């Protein structure tokens, strides 16, 4: 069965470069073409560049500007990128796909994903603020200023499910991120504690709010 | 049963030139050079290494609509290219597939020669027509000296 | 480039009923040669139709492709709780090759108002110099509403940040988190800290506030 594993996360400062691999499996590897496309949640999907290992050469995409650098090793079967001149706009997933044919080229097979996050950032744990009211009343925290992301946070030490929302968490303009976690219960009521851990910083804490 | 047929031609280019151009680039070549004989080619799956799928179309006015052909070995040092006619043309009734081998060898002019090998796969007792083995021949040379012609034509392509 | 064009941006529909996906092309695709994914949140794009009609294998059959030239569709003959996802459309027909910006299919239930609550800064908060004011929304749909923030009556703009939730697994409704953002000079300058909600679930905007002082 055919499998393409991509490498892991990265964090890069800005103006660095990246290089991510991904093995094939499952097939000869020389047989297929391999793409590398970036998937940013602003737009939808782009195509970086593309490599041949049967014909020993490469066609890269425009909007780029060879900044993509596609390179292979066939002895252990994993295709190459690297993005060189990273900025913020770099921000993104992306995916390795083999094309079915070099004419029919539909991407048949796709890697997982790998994420790469270039700001310019210290590893900084979170503030955890409280958030409450001046038949049905909401409590939440407010998990804010850190940076990478995420932050897992749960309500009286995972004993709390019911009616909890924590969002996703927006990048603020200083470059850290920030998230609210929030929770809806009985006006007649009891303790309600959030846990917040940021595990780049070991940054535990639990917040009480009332 | 299973017929064998083989056939040597000759071609005053050498060997290293003719294999790129012939075998590695035949398919971007032939709609070119020959487009009475091959109207498109067209890859359905792979790079054009082994297990490469492609769909070989004919211009109007054909013998057969199209023709498809697996890739099974593209040997680089040894100039030896494998590949099988499994569906469409001469495909069906009687004939199951079409199993080709091709060597080119380098001869003491400069030139080269091609071993043309043609393993038929037929249905029980029966037996191929002389047309068929016949078109095949025709159809080889005239690839070979139409990218025979660009190649003398073009002294920088290939090399 | 042939320039891919989906429609619609968000398709909402109910498990069972028929979904029909369009994909329009800038130029003319030849032999047909689209092909259309599907892709999950935090998943990688899985093929489907290719060839404009053709299943890849372990498709099943309600996936249905069609169309020619300039005009694309894929068809969900009956959507189920898998099928509701982002869809793409990919031409391979003319070099360079190109996508689509994605079609999301959305589940759809009866429209739900907000209940909306405010959150004051906390006397933490404001001990570092900044003030957060949190309104939230909960348990709405459609996901379209408009979020206000108001001081002393002042409209405030380009100074929150909102979030929402994907849509929820058992009640398919939707969560917002808009945070005002202030430094504590302005926190202390004013009083009346308001978050006003339009809603097509609402006749009228319902609008949350609190007074600094009186808290």
């Amino acid at each position: 069965q055919v499998q393409l594993v991509q490498s892991g996360a990265e964090v890069k400062k800005p103006g660095a470069s990246v290089k991510v691999s991904c093995k094939a499996s499952g097939y000869t590897f020389i047989s297929y073409n391999i793409f590398w496309v970036r998937q940013a949640t602003g737009q939808g999907l782009d195509w970086m560049g593309w490599m041949n290992p049967f014909r020993n050469n490469a066609g890269y995409a425009q909007k780029f500007q060879g900044r993509v650098t596609v390179t292979w090793d066939t002895s252990i079967s994993t295709a190459y990128m690297e993005l060189s001149s990273l900025s913020s706009e770099d921000t993104a997933i992306y995916y390795c796909a083999r094309e079915h044919g070099s004419s029919w080229g539909f991407f048949d097979y796709w890697g997982q994903g790998t994420l790469v996050t270039v700001s310019s950032a210290s590893t900084k744990g979170p503030s955890v603020f409280p958030l409450a009211p001046c038949s049905t009343a909401a409590l939440g925290c407010l998990v804010k200023d850190y940076f990478p992301e995420p932050v897992t946070v749960s309500w009286n030490s995972g004993a709390l499910t019911s009616g909890v929302h924590t969002f996703p968490a927006v990048l603020q303009s200083s470059g850290l991120y920030s998230l609210s976690s929030v929770v809806t219960v009985p006006s007649s009521s009891k303790t309600y504690t959030c846990n917040v851990d940021h595990k780049p910083s070991n940054t535990k804490v639990d917040k009480r709010v009332e | 049963g299973v017929f064998n047929y083989e056939t040597e031609t000759t071609s005053v280019i050498p060997a290293a030139r003719l294999f790129k151009a012939f075998i590695l680039d035949g398919d971007n070549l032939f709609p070119k050079v020959a487009p009475q004989a091959i109207s498109s080619v067209e890859n359905i799956e792979g790079n054009g290494g082994p297990g490469t799928i492609k769909k070989i179309s004919f211009p109007e006015g054909l013998p057969f609509k199209y023709v498809k052909d697996r890739v099974d070995e593209v040997d680089h040092t040894n100039f030896k290219y494998n590949y099988s006619v499994i569906e469409g043309g001469p495909i069906g009734d009687t004939l199951e597939k079409i199993s080709n081998e091709i060597k080119i060898v380098a001869t003491p002019d400069g030139g080269s020669i091609l071993k043309i090998s043609n393993k038929y796969h037929t249905k029980g007792d029966h037996e191929v027509k002389a047309e068929q083995v016949k078109a095949s021949k025709e159809m080889g040379e005239t690839l070979l000296r139409a990218v025979e012609s660009y190649l003398l034509a073009h002294s920088d392509a290939y090399n | 480039e042939i320039v891919l064009t989906q429609s619609p941006g968000t398709l909402s529909l109910s498990p069972g009923e028929r979904a029909t996906l369009s994909c329009r092309a800038s130029q003319s695709v030849s032999s047909s040669y689209l092909a259309w994914y599907q892709q999950k949140p935090g998943q990688a794009p899985r093929l489907l139709i290719y060839g404009a009609s053709s299943r890849a294998t372990g498709i099943p059959d309600r996936f249905s492709g069609s169309g020619s030239g300039t005009d694309f569709t894929l068809t969900i003959s009956r959507l189920e709780p898998e099928d509701f996802a982002v869809y793409y459309c990919q031409q391979y027909g003319s070099s360079p090759w190109t996508f689509g910006q994605g079609t999301k299919v959305e589940i759809k239930r009866t429209v739900a108002a907000p209940s909306v609550f405010i959150f004051p800064p906390s006397d933490e908060q404001l001990k570092s110099g900044t003030a957060s004011v949190v309104c939230l929304l909960n348990n709405f749909y459609p996901r379209e509403a408009k979020v206000q923030w108001k001081v002393d009556n002042a409209l405030q703009s380009g100074n929150s940040q909102e979030s929402v939730t994907e849509q929820d697994s058992k009640d398919s409704t939707y969560s917002l988190s808009s945070t005002l953002t202030l430094s504590k000079a302005d926190y202390e300058k004013h009083k009346v800290y308001a978050c006003e909600v339009t809603h097509q679930g609402l006749s009228s905007p319902v609008t949350k506030s609190f007074n600094r002082g009186e808290c």
